[PDB]
């Protein structure tokens, strides 16, 4: 069945070997799926991203079908370019653009960010949000590490491996899935659900901007799931840290009920993100400058 | 305090 499915990936993915045009691969992240290395093109000098996935590792085999056309058929201003897709023995090997600034969770745990800059992570986030959404993309993990940056501070969404699709014949959604501290309650509780549950996350990455961390991190990922899912919706650890503006934000975010959490295209007005600085505002807060 | 997704 491990053959099988590999021949499927086959007739999907581009033919080749990448091995053939690229030099001195090196690890620099380990996913949920797989690995991300560095990857020099010989012919350019310019660098690349590969995320290696080793079919016979994956909870749900056909969640790879995600890595191979959503960023090819999805592109965007805020979302990670995708080149190519291979079969590379036992593994998917996917090419991609290289955001050299590395991912926002390095930042978020290492710093403190102020609201010109929290504004123009949540700007970023919900203009890849509202084009996704529109066409019934649900991303269903949303969270820092999902986020990466150039080295000019532009701000981008990655990681569509868990991502599924919407539509008129297929209204909602069912599966468990997701990173536990960053699920929507509804998700949590095993109802239907849509769109709405990665402005939750998106709610619960913001707290993790002013915080460090999402709320219940220190519990067991159980635990923490029963508390989203039974729980008034989860506070920031220091409220005075906030303005007025980004606690009025927040608060459409982070509500239990998904049908009155506000929509990506509704949270594009929202008077909080006028604070949203230039991608130069994020340049400081990366590791090869603070 | 895992990041992992599931
Ligand atoms: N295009 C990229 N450029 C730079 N770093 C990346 C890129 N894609 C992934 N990474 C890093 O590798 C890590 C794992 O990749 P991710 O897409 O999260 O894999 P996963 O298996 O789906 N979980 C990320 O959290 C980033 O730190
Ligand atoms: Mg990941
Ligand atoms: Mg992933």
């Amino acid at each position: 069945s491990h053959e099988q499915f590999r021949a499927a990936l086959q007739l999907v993915v581009d033919p080749g070997d990448p091995r053939s045009y690229l030099d001195n691969f090196i690890k620099i992240g380990e996913g949920s799926t797989g690995i991300v290395c560095i990857a020099t093109v010989r012919s350019s000098g310019k660098l690349v991203a590969v995320k290696k996935m080793d079919l016979r590792k994956q909870q749900r085999r056909e969640l790879l079908f995600n890595e191979v056309v959503i960023m090819r058929d999805y592109q965007h201003e805020n979302v990670v370019e995708m080149y190519n897709s291979y079969l590379v023995g036992d593994e998917l090997w996917v090419v991609m653009e290289f955001l050299e600034g590395g991912a926002l969770t390095d930042i978020v745990t290492h710093t403190r960010m102020n609201e010109e800059q929290i504004a123009a992570v949540c700007l970023a986030v919900l203009q890849a949000l509202s084009v996704l959404h529109a066409q019934g993309v649900i991303h269903r993990d949303i969270k820092s590490d999902s986020i990466l940056l150039t080295h000019d501070g532009r701000v981008k969404l990655s990681d569509f491996g868990f991502c599924a699709q919407v539509s008129k014949e297929v209204p909602r959604r069912k599966s468990l899935v997701g990173t536990p501290y960053w699920m929507a309650p509804e998700l949590i509780s095993r109802l239907p659900y849509g769109p709405e549950v990665d402005i939750w996350s998106l709610g619960i990455m913001v707290i993790e901007m002013v915080d460090g961390e999402p709320p219940y991190f220190n519990e067991p990922p159980l635990k923490a799931m029963k508390m989203i899912r039974d729980n008034l919706p989860p506070r920031l650890k220091n409220l005075h840290k906030v303005s007025p503006s980004l606690k009025g934000f927040l608060d459409r975010l982070l509500v239990r009920d998904p049908a009155q959490r506000a929509t990506a295209a509704e949270l594009l007005k929202h008077p909080f993100l006028a604070k949203a600085g230039p991608p130069a505002s994020i340049v400081p807060l990366m590791r090869q400058n603070r | 305090r895992r990041r992992r997704s599931w």
